[PDB]
């Protein structure tokens, strides 16, 4: 006349903060550049 | 923050000091036992277990 | 001590106690009483980044 209560459940790692993957949505890309101009006397490079 | 019965007293400084578990160690394990939510655990913890 | 002058060995129990020290929470043994305790230690070596030749 004996009973046992088994129990049991899930948890987030103890290193997820450290090693884990992300899932995004993307759109609409925006393209930087490095340009360097030289004419006459002026070197010298640009972001823009 | 850390409550004793209905003491209610800063998690720093236990009513126990000093040495809460050379004079008491069952007292002081029940005294840890139910405050694992409260924030203030660590430190309580660190208070109940110092002494010289 | 304690003796009971009337029965054979195979009617009493010793359970011994104890108490006064926390031990682990192993799946391995049994709880004491059902909406349990538990504590809390911390556990050493944390993990950290380094560089590998
Ligand atoms: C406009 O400016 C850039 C950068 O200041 C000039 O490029 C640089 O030119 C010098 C001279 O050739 C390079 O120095 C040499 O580089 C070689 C590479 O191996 C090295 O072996 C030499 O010892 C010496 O350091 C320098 O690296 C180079 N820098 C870059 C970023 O390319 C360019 O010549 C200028 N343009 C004009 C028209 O003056
Ligand atoms: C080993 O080095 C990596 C790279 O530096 C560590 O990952 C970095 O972990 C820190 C946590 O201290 C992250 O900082 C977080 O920043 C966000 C804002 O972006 C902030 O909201 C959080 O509260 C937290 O401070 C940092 O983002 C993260 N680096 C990258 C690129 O995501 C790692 O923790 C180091 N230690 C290991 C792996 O044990």
């Amino acid at each position: 006349e004996n009973t046992q209560l088994s129990e049991a459940y899930v948890d987030r790692s103890d290193v997820c903060r450290h090693d884990h993957a992300s899932a995004y949505k993307a759109h609409t890309a925006s393209l930087k550049a490095k340009v360097r101009v030289m004419y006459g006397n002026v070197n010298q490079t640009v972001d823009v | 923050m850390c409550v004793l019965a209905n003491a209610t007293f800063p998690c720093f400084q236990p009513p126990c000091v000093p040495c809460c578990y050379e004079n008491n160690a069952e007292a002081t394990l029940r005294m840890l036992e139910d405050n694992v939510d409260r924030p203030g655990y660590y430190d309580l913890l660190q208070a109940a277990l110092t002494c010289r | 001590d304690m003796t009971i002058n009337t029965c054979l060995i195979e009617q009493c129990h010793v359970s011994v106690t104890d108490h006064k020290k926390w031990q682990f929470n192993s799946p391995f043994v049994p709880r004491a009483d059902e909406p349990a305790r538990k504590g809390k230690v911390h556990i050493p070596f944390p993990l950290d980044n380094i560089t590998c030749r």
